[PDB]
């Protein structure tokens, strides 16, 4: 119903969005990060004692 | 004019911005967001129904 269009009635605005997106990253990785790392070659592996 | 003379009552620009300690309780009080525009706010179905 075109009319009156004061008071917050209008079209064609903007919005104003956010030019970030807030996101959580919990990537501490206390483990791996002193495992340490060692190359193989076959897909099974093995040890003794 | 021989006895209040504080400016003419000029007051209310500092020293009186009391609204301030109204909208803090505003902001951290637990009210709704209330609104009327079926929260889309894009809503422009031919010429916004509404």
């Amino acid at each position: 119903n075109p009319t009156l269009f004061v008071s917050y009635d209008q079209n064609g605005k903007k919005l104003s969005f956010a030019n970030w997106i807030s996101v959580l990253s919990p990537q501490d990785t206390p483990f791996v990060s002193m495992t340490g790392k060692e190359s193989i070659n076959q897909t099974i592996f093995s040890w003794q004692t | 004019n021989y006895g209040r003379g504080r400016e003419l009552m000029y007051q209310l620009e500092k020293k009186g911005k009391e609204i301030k300690r109204d909208l803090e309780k505003i902001l951290l009080s637990g009210q709704a967001r209330t609104d009327v525009l079926a929260d889309q706010y894009l809503t422009n179905s031919a010429a916004d129904p509404a």
